[PDB]
């Protein structure tokens, strides 16, 4: 079983049914080896390069590639992909961004879900490439004042898998629906390192200038002072790769990535997961649909996410580092067409977990973790502590519930969370009988309070209630039951900002 | 026992006990060959460049690179690398001295008491030594308003690595103790043709290097109530020497920015500061979850000992004296 | 502070080309592996560089040489017997 | 029986005769493979690329070029040819004056174009100001099929950089820019690179250039095109040379070039383009006047009498847009209006059912719903046995039509060309009458060029 129709020092017997690479070759993956630490891959016997990426996949299995390349690019299906963009922190005639803001933005959340799909829907999805700004300078004064009737300090940061040399972006400032210019990067701000989760300049360093005159109209300045709604859009960045060659010193000079990026969005599934204070970008490979000759491996969504990030299972739950990312604890954030593939395929399913569907070409996935939780279980970061919960249960989703029978209280000082940002209420609940009723009230900015009704088995809630400034009223959120009404996984989520 | 996975001249068997370099090939290490100035090397039997830089495992033991390099990094495991950056000389009519600790320590918190077995110190602002802060000496008191009353730049680059750099173009901005002015850049006669470790250009004892930006009565105020100038570097393109078969040193288009990353994301940053000179040493070491991984795996002793040089006399270590 | 230029080597077609050769590659070596040595007559100056071998290196086999011998080779100056002279 | 005249890797006999792709080595079509999703693939035994595109037959069939060219074009018959114009968003003239502009590249073509350079003029009314090629400011890296540069949900990318500033050569353009004329913008050539894979297995998009091969790829190929209404799509066919005996590229007929150039799949009889059906009685074709001649000459000698069987020549032009407005009485009315005077209760239609008429037929047409100043053309399909009855045609419009049809006994199409102008003008009526009994079906509205 040594047959090699693509040549890649990989046998088509080990490339279809799983094999590791051990002292720099590839041998047939054996069940016992899991502890060990050696991984399981599964690859494409036809290509050379099954991700697309410009390292095949023998060189990719076996790391013998640039060694600033993540250790979870190193799986042949997860390809090497520098998302660079830039974002801007200072204004001339201070800043905040976020790398997830227009993709969250454009979800509108019910009250109920589907049974069968757990999760939401939004028809504007967008990459962590651009940028969005909220200037923190604004304290309930415009820009206005003072001056009425051209050089920027931006940092070029990138959250993609692999190392990007010698960074030449080309960005685009908003003016309202207009443009300001096209600013290509020409010779003094061309940083010559760019490593993956990492600034140019490095992470202690003050941002660069950008380069000599513009005209600003004035009369969007009023909409400014309206709204900071001004993003900053990177439309491409030019850069290259690094291999090594026959005698060894690694070669940057003819070796673009431009040649290899309509190729890998081409191949390639889009996932994204935020933590709140980082994002990543992954690209795992997808076979194709109607292609017979198309030998891509076939992986479910669950194990996309384990092999992306290189997340850990611990007995049923994926582990990020600490940071829980199951389906039942994290709040995902589909496009539509994504969004319609998975619900057409849930109901040829029996479990029915967005985890458990099997991954296509062409998805668009944001995974949103939440800036508060609990599961009841083992995790809880809560500012406070909810009142009147009974731990000691047996009928929660994972490990135990709470037996509410009354009211529940928790207090959350307004300093815990970020101001001016939509937040989306959590969780999941229970009745036998359903024949309780459940109350709610939000404490906000505006009183909202509604009703609810469980169901024999567990059911997601959504709730949403914005923040307004620095100095407010503390938020809370009050639980009420009839009967006996059980609870798990209490969720706070972080989406987009709200307007000034 | 003359099996080589790596094909870098190094049977696999010395190459994970150790070996050394006799008569250039190698040969098994003994207990015995201490005394006679040899020194014991060690590296990962799976991988040509174990620290990364671009020199392989076979020619930093045997000493088959450039000359001007220092012998702390004929070491397999530790890295050739050019930490470099610019010193500021003049500011204008006043001059000032730098400090490469003083950004550094600036963010330590220091208490009476220490836990048991730690007795080192935590720091909250880690930077490197291209992360470079002045302190002026000929201001004795007077304001630098003092003289106009009304509402350029000469420099001296420096090395601390281990591996000489040629073409040396830095990248710095003026960073004005707050904000960013200009990210000034050396083209053309600002260029140093060659930087040698431990040593600066131009080399001591010639004037300072000129480099050529408004500043506002704002900065003036602050600059003279308890704050500093600082220009640091956000990165620096150079080349290095490479052999060849008719063998010629050939230092363009080979390239410091390269490799930089590897070197980075594999080593182990060390740094020693003697009070008047400053010294950056990367050291390679393993990540955990590689099983294939076959760096090895020592202590810190081992790796200052093996980083600067030192001497292990007894239990202790002794540098320079 | 720096000088940049040339020097040939007689390739495989019997030319000599300086064109792929600059001495910025080798100043940083011979510095670090040879000992300065001047000699100044009153008008004019002279500047060598003699190789020696490192302190504590078991591999290095540059020979071992006197300062005086140095300096008789550094200037082809003649020794007759004792004395040393180099243009009289 | 493996001879390769022009050395392929692809047998003489299985490249003239149908082969498919099985293990990266071709071999000779069955078909039993049809059940499995396996294409049938027919091309020339004596030439590499048989439409001319840089990619050759065994690198096309196989799909081991470049992933980002569509899967259509995996077919070798059909050339990689990609179509890249530029679109004008935003047009302001300032101080003589500073001119920009806001575009984005749209491509139409099959496969990517990278280093997009393209070249525009400036002209308003025959006068052309100057020469505009894109500087290193708008070059665009990547430009995948069917997708603009910048991508969707970008902002468009300026224009004020004419040679190594815009500005015209005196006032007298602007005072007839007041009066009333505006500047348009036209693209003559678009630069770009292909992306090959290299000796070593890296792809290189330097050396290599589309622009070495447009003229070539042209010139072999019949040109198609398929308008949605709001997308484009414009492929190219192989065609072989009429009088050349060595010319032994395949001749196919038009109704089988579309099911391959767009890729559309066929249930049976009709075809889908992408859910939409582009049947040949359910879409209006457009021809210049050389196709007009030939396609007509081809008809009568053949005794089907339908289009879509015509064998493909080489400089055909074809422009195929698909119904604004259509009904078929079986699945389908978009009408708003529903008609008058219908009875579904026949069996002589062309699908299913047809559409028995006693009397006349009268429609009111909204004009919310409908292009101002825009030409419209209506078709319809008409039988009549009898042949003893005349139908006229009362359509209010910018000037009112009145014509006269005579039915023939089989179904025929009807096609008249009317203008609308004004939003805020008189509502659009329409009238159709009939003496007696007859059979309508597969109604159409379709835009027109104003
Ligand atoms: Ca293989
Ligand atoms: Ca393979
Ligand atoms: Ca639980
Ligand atoms: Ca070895
Ligand atoms: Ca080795
Ligand atoms: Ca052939
Ligand atoms: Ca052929
Ligand atoms: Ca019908």
């Amino acid at each position: 079983e040594d047959l090699d129709t693509d040549n890649d020092n990989i046998p088509d017997a080990y490339e279809k049914n799983g094999y590791t690479i051990k002292d720099s070759i590839a041998v047939k993956w054996n069940d016992s080896f899991a502890e060990q630490g050696y991984k399981k891959y599964v690859s494409s016997y036809l290509e050379s390069n099954t991700a697309g990426d410009p390292y095949t996949d023998y060189q990719k299995a076996s790391g013998s590639i640039d060694k600033a390349i993540k250790l979870e690019a190193r799986d042949p299906l997860v390809a090497a992909f520098p998302v660079v963009g830039v974002g801007m922190e200072n204004l001339i005639i201070a800043t905040t961004n976020s790398k997830t803001d227009a993709n969250t933005v454009g979800v509108s959340i019910s009250a109920g879900y589907q049974n069968g799909f757990t999760g939401n829907i939004t028809t504007s999805y967008s990459h962590t490439t651009d940028n969005s700004t909220a200037v923190q300078d604004s304290n309930g004064e415009s820009w206005n004042t003072g001056l009425s009737i051209i050089n920027a300090n931006v940092r070029y940061y990138n959250t993609g898998t692999a190392p990007m040399y010698k960074v030449t972006p080309t960005t685009n400032l908003v003016l309202d629906g207009e443009t300001l210019a096209t600013i290509k990067a020409q010779d003094n701000q061309i940083g010559n390192n760019l490593s993956p989760n990492e600034t140019y300049p490095k992470k202690g360093l003050s941002p660069l200038a950008l380069n000599r005159l513009i005209p600003i109209n004035y009369d969007q300045l009023k909409k400014l002072d309206s709204g900071k709604q001004i993003k900053l859009e990177t439309t491409q960045v030019s850069g290259n790769y690094g291999t090594k060659n026959s005698q060894g010193q690694i070669i940057t000079e003819g070796n673009s990535w431009s040649n290899y990026i309509s190729q890998i969005d081409s191949v390639s599934a889009s996932i994204i997961l935020d933590t709140g204070s980082q994002t990543f970008e992954r690209r795992v490979a997808a076979k194709e649909q109607g292609n017979p000759e198309d030998k891509t491996p076939e992986i479910t969504i669950g194990e996309a996410i384990k092999k992306a990030f290189s997340a850990t299972k611990n007995g049923e739950l994926l582990y990020f580092n600490g940071i829980p990312i199951d389906e039942s604890c994290v709040e995902l954030i589909f496009d539509d067409n994504t969004s319609e593939i998975i619900k057409e395929q849930l109901k040829y399913l029996d479990d029915k977990k967005i985890y458990n569907v099997k991954l296509e070409r062409g998805m668009n996935i944001l995974i949103k973790v939440p800036s508060y939780f609990t599961n009841f279980d083992e995790y809880n970061n809560f500012p406070a502590s909810w009142s009147n919960i009974d731990t000691k249960n047996q009928d929660g989703l994972q490990s135990v519930a709470n037996k509410l029978s009354g009211e529940t209280k928790i207090i959350i000082p307004m300093s815990k969370l970020k101001p001016y940002k939509r937040y989306v209420f959590s969780g999941y609940s229970k009745d036998p009988s359903t024949s309780n009723s459940i109350t709610v009230n939000i404490k906000s900015k505006e009183q909202k309070t509604d009703y609810l009704v469980p169901e024999k088995d567990y059911t997601k809630f959504s709730y949403e209630f914005e923040t307004t400034g620095k100095d407010s009223s503390d938020i809370e959120i009050t639980l009420t039951s009839s009967g006996v009404i059980f609870l798990d996984n209490l969720s706070i989520t972080e989406l987009n900002s709200t307007p000034e | 026992e003359d099996l080589d996975t790596d094909n870098d001249n190094i049977p696999d068997a010395y190459e994970k006990n150790g070996y050394t370099i006799k008569d250039s090939i190698a040969v098994k290490w003994n207990d015995s060959f201490a005394e006679q100035g040899y020194k014991k090397y060690v590296s990962s039997y799976l991988e040509s460049n174990t620290a990364g830089d671009p020199y392989t495992d076979y020619q930093k033991a045997s000493g088959s690179i450039d000359k001007a390099i220092k012998l702390e990094a004929r070491d397999p495991l530790v890295a050739a690398y050019p930490v470099v950056g610019v010193g500021m000389e003049n500011l204008i009519s006043r001059a000032t001295t730098n400090s490469k600790t003083d950004a550094n320590t600036v963010g330590v918190s220091i208490s009476a008491g220490y836990q048991n077995g730690f007795t080192g110190n935590i720091t909250t602002s880690y930077s490197h030594t291209t992360d470079n802060s002045t302190a002026v000496q000929d201001s004795n008191g007077e304001s630098w308003n003092t003289g106009l009353s009304i509402n350029n730049a000469n420099v001296r680059y420096y090395n601390t690595g281990t591996a000489p750099m040629y073409k040396v173009t830095p990248t710095t901005n003026l960073v004005l103790d707050g904000e960013t002015l200009a990210t000034i850049k050396a083209q053309d006669n600002q260029i140093g043709n060659n930087l040698s470790p431990n040593e600066t250009y131009p080399k001591k004892g010639l004037s300072p290097l000129a480099l050529n930006i408004p500043i506002n009565y704002d900065q003036l105020k602050k600059l003279d109530s308890g704050k500093q100038i600082k220009l640091e570097t956000t990165q620096v393109s150079g080349n290095y020497g490479t052999k060849n078969s008719q063998g010629q040193i050939i230092t363009e288009g080979n390239s410091w920015s390269n490799y930089i990353s590897q070197i980075d994301s594999v080593s182990a940053s060390i740094i020693l500061d003697t009070g008047s000179q400053t010294f950056e040493r990367r050291v390679a070491a393993k990540e955990q979850g590689n099983p294939e991984d076959k760096t090895p795996e020592i202590t810190i002793g081992e790796a200052i000992k093996k980083a600067f040089s030192a001497t292990k006399n007894g239990e202790l270590l002794y540098f320079n004296g | 502070t720096q000088v940049s230029g040339n020097y040939g080597t007689k390739n495989s077609q019997g030319q000599i080309i300086t064109e792929g050769n600059s001495w910025s590659n080798y100043i940083s070596q011979i510095d670090s592996v040879s000992a300065s040595i001047i000699l100044d007559t009153g008008s004019q100056t002279f500047e060598r560089r003699v190789a020696a071998k490192e302190q504590g290196n078991p591999e290095d086999k540059t020979p071992e040489i006197t300062i005086g011998e140095a300096i008789k080779k550094a200037f082809s100056a003649t020794k007759n017997g004792e004395l040393l002279y180099f243009n009289g």
